[PDB]
């Protein structure tokens, strides 16, 4: 049973800083990397940032290059996403992805699990 | 890195006929492409992975093909809940989607 | 005719002659080369490339190795560390 | 014993698409160009589509150029022939040919071992 | 590209006699001509290859002859199980059949 | 459905440069080799130029040789026209021809299927 | 002579919790890691888990991967495997598996040496 | 992962024949294959490890081979007690084993 | 000094599979194409298969396609071929040849040295 | 916002050593390789030397070569430029460039961000 | 390693005017070329990268093109803040930069 | 592919004089034809390479000649350890050898 | 300032075996591939190995092909080349040799930059 | 591999005069093709390589020209300095050198 | 493990001339092999560590070379005190022993 459950959305004003935090079980949460995907309405899925088993290793996109800062407590089972200098075109829905369904080392990047997704918005 | 593209944005099926997805990438993707079920409402669902993996609990009725440049997913006779958006991601070169592809009744 | 010109004749049209056809051959082997060189070509560029990509690859596998060896390392040092901390 | 089992055939409405597919095994798959034939009653054998040893050339006939999209898979020895916009006058069998009995420089383009058939058929 | 034309259409023998079919091109084809083989319900199996040359596991009865645009087809002693139609085709300038010629009992 | 698109059309200064660009689709663009073909009023259609399936060979009619530049990029399927040190004389419609209807090896030079055309105009 | 026994075998219903132990002698416990190997007949040999010489890393196959649980005790030379959620498709013998005949840095993860193996049966 | 498939399933041998056994893999597995060797109510023994090398106290007998997608195990003169049921492990990517061959008298 | 010697030779039933190796010494093993080459009394020499450097290519006879299979190691300096599916007519002695005296890019495919050579017998 | 921010300019004489650093600042520094750029008024932009992202593998021009020692230190998100042997044609505009705008594996080697400069003059 | 050339070395253009720059490499360089744009006092900045790729930020208004040995950068309407040296480089063998094209006021 | 004769079968000479061994492919082959000799009970030995190149250890008595269909091994002055089995091989196209011709005492 | 210093030069009995080295300094020893040339009196210049930058590959002349050994520890900057079975042809002078003045992917096999060369003598 | 011969042996030009040495290849080598000079008891220095290109400190008055099998080295204005063996290499298969051509006093 | 063989296993010499001993291993050993000599009737000595590193009190008679799978131990000036038996070790990969080498008067 692989549920992931996101928190810390809400509404933020421009240039703001906000705090996601993903919760994960029903798996060994330390030997998985995870991701974070953003859906915005009229343009798709768009990925964010994605983080090593250990965090050894963070990537994110140009679109959040920079701003974003992403994170894990392997002791908590907890993945978060910090938002620094938050702007309008960051205002989507959320999604806390795990990578791959099983260990495969010539296949992964895909997300087998993802979580329900919380609403960022950022608007005056 | 890589745009990629569906075509037709949307398909009209009625139930128990074939629907046919089709997913263009602008560059090489070789095997390495994966498709996504959104129910209105929900998550997006892993249905296919690789070029034509299936997923655990994914009913064989989805059947995924292509490799390279074209891409295309197969509904053999789709049912009501198979009424959804298709999200269409490769994994090769950076983490690019899909615009998606609706699936409507006829 | 044993008497026919057997030299090369000059006069010949020199130029490249555009009315050859531009379409490519679908009458043209598909079959592999059995015939070609499987010998290993000392000629190619023994020096570095530069032009190789310095970023870091994102698509590398993100998932904890279950292959790695997970017996104990007899070839560990068995000697005590003289750079361990000496201070409280 | 070189053998080709087709699949993938069926009905379709005009307008649609069907995706063939073509298994072989019994020699070195990865070494020899793939054909595809198709045999109307009344019209005869014709030609559809050839592909390369490592799918690096395709060429297609004059009635199927730019609707059918012929592939390949050297790791898994199968030939894929992609249908798109189909026609009335697509209705026929198809068959899976592999080009020369062995390898001649001079001698290619004929079909040393064909596979048994599949029958697509286009109607309302 | 060439049009490949097959004469008589229909051929009647009875077993032990010598049957000739034979094959026009509109256009020279030099010696590059394969013919094949089809009986009902059966894949076309490949006879001659080039313009003369035997396939593996055919028997001597089959010869070829021929070359530029008149090819010919001679069972020196035709069998109970030669009885099908036989298809010409050319790959030097493309891929194009013939008509095919049926031979069948007296 | 061969469906050839010109662009890249407008009025420039004599002695300027212009680029001409035509977008292919409906056929496999790699197999064929691709004209241009210019058309005076007054004077009716004259050539411009031809480029092999690969971009190897190409041939310029003599009012255009050395001024105009033909290439291609199989990869994004277009015909690109470059147009250097224009005179009053290049004042025409240009069309984006394709070679041949199909493949023949004694027949080829003539244009199967041609593009809308773009108009090209130089003055002061 | 390196012993493998495996013990807390037994019928439970599904949905319940089940504990097997492994008691090994012979070898030098702590400098090895132990496996745990599924024979369902009828499908033959699986993976189930795997545990590093100290306990650090534990990795579990994608079946089996969210409800069992394995551990191990070096100073009274047993290993453990929790199983949690346990249902109908898990019965099977279980061995308890040494992993290599000895120490090569190159070539780890096959199972030298076998437990005779015990009984779990999940039914109603 | 890696699925193992090994053919034939039964090899019939009579003693002081040669047996040999076959293991195949969809993708490359480099030289990690291991050979087990089980008894009806035993435990399966390690009888080969990496691609050719022998377990200590395994009779030379008992010679394997093959890298990448093919890989073979040969008994040289099979005797009375090399009467069971062989299976194939692959340890380069996860670890998976292969269905089983099973030798029996002929 | 340039050393090749073959094994797995012996007696083998028609329908039943044989194993030859070849081993080689007194060259840089992982930079030449090595070649089988079958000598048949009352027919001649004849080859049989070939291999590239790094084993990325191989090449079959027509009379061998499909049933026998080429392999190298390098790490080994040895060069195997699986005789798979073995008939009366594969009765002969097996040589184990090398590609060319030293490295020529316009001049390869000629058996500089031979090895002592195999027999391998197919009979009842 | 990314930043680059060069220093250790100044004036030196011929042979003696100068040390340039690089600060970055706005984006992840250990995942991208950086450059370094040398402008001199009459001669145009010259490239200098690449250090790859973990600073493995480092490149140097061929004016450049055995004299200049780039080096990195991720912790601090610096770039360090070790001038020895400095001669009168090393005058010049300093420049560090991060390589590429985003992360594509086929594309990279351009410059998408520029530092601000530094002058390194020599003379007496 | 590659010579990169400009040609002209200054054009004279008004605003409002079509301005084209012309970039040439001694050897093929394929699709991997970056125009950048330097204005008195500051530092370089890309414009264009790969053949005809615009990077973020960039006004529609530059217009990149051709692939071998022949590249061009093209400004549709050029206005004021448009008047710098424009350098093209390449990536493909090595790193080498052009002379620079300068734009002045006509 | 190409099918070689050689002719004749036998030549004999007495150990001094001069002997010429022929050898004529289908189609042509250029010029790469190797020459091997095997003595009762060896391997073949690489004599001639290409179409006249002597293999290193070769004496100057091996002389090669001939091009496209038409090929011969001349033997300048014979002595006794030459006398063996001589075969023709074309690697131009394919990998076939000749019959083989004997040198015998007269 | 590259310079190239040779050693382990001497006079050695037909049958033994010599080992040269060579010390690199001035430039990145590890972006680099060395040749040994031999210089004989009466034949000329002669190219004897090759080896990669990182020591990947190593390709040796005819006339010592499984003799001579060439290898490079990138760590202290030296080339070696092992020389066994020493035979009377082998008395030249062996120079250390550096492949290409710079870094040309379609221009690489000319040594650029030479040593000063050591005597090897092989006699009685 | 190829085989390269010079011409001639020896070349004498006084001081100030134009020397001109030759070089010719069994096979086409396309356009790789070096010069080295040597000094008695000195290593030898590339001048020219590829076939025209110039190595770092070679004056201008050093000419290298020619392609595919002639290859020519042509000094316009000999100094005292330019005394010495000159030879001739080739890359594009293999690696063999030329027997080396000696300038010397008139 | 990884296994060693030495080779030859016994070399001939008399005092005053150089002696090459050869360790050879069948997997890399990168840089960590240390050399032991060993006299009849006391412990071996250690003589190199590491690659070529000598341990404090031996002579530089003693030199050690070699890295990966080929090592060598050559003695500049062979003595006389020093006939023994010399051993290989590996210590990168577990703890391995080569068969050891005799030198002897000759």
């Amino acid at each position: 049973q692989v549920q992931l459950v996101e928190s810390g959305g809400g509404v933020v004003q421009p240039g703001r800083s906000l705090r996601l935090s993903c919760a994960a079980s029903g798996f060994t949460f330390r030997n998985f990397g995870m991701h974070w995907v953003r859906q915005t309405p009229g343009k798709g899925l768009e990925w964010v940032a994605v983080i090593w088993h250990d965090g050894s290793n963070k990537f994110y996109a140009d679109s959040v290059e920079g701003r974003f800062t992403i994170s894990r407590d392997n002791s908590k089972n907890m993945i978060y996403l910090q938002m620094n200098s938050l702007r309008v075109e960051d205002t989507a829905i959320y999604y806390c992805a795990r990578d791959s369904l099983f260990y495969d080392h010539d296949n992964s990047g895909y997300y087998g699990y993802w979580g329900q997704g919380t609403l960022v918005t950022v608007s005056s | 890195q890589i745009v990629m593209t569906q075509s037709p944005a949307t398909v009209s099926v009625s139930p128990g006929e074939r629907a046919t997805l089709s997913c263009r990438a602008s560059r090489s993707v070789t095997s390495k492409l994966a498709w996504y079920q959104q129910k209105p409402g929900q998550a997006p669902r892993l249905l296919i992975y690789g070029a034509s993996t299936r997923a655990t609990g994914i009913p064989a009725r989805f059947s995924g093909s292509g490799s390279g440049t074209e891409f295309t997913l197969t509904i053999s006779s789709l049912q009501s809940e198979d009424f959804a958006v298709y999200f269409c991601q490769q994994y090769n070169n950076g983490f690019t989607f899909g615009p998606g592809t609706k699936v409507d009744f006829k | 005719d044993p008497n026919a010109n057997p030299n090369v004749d000059p006069n010949a049209n020199p130029n490249v002659d555009p009315n050859a056809n531009p379409n490519v051959d679908p009458n043209a082997n598909p079959n592999a080369n059995p015939n070609a060189n499987p010998n290993a070509n000392p000629n190619a560029n023994p020096n570095a490339n530069p032009n190789a990509n310095p970023n870091a690859n994102p698509n590398a596998n993100p998932n904890a190795n279950p292959n790695a060896n997970p017996n104990a390392n007899p070839n560990a040092n068995p000697n005590a560390n003289p750079n361990a901390n000496p201070n409280a």
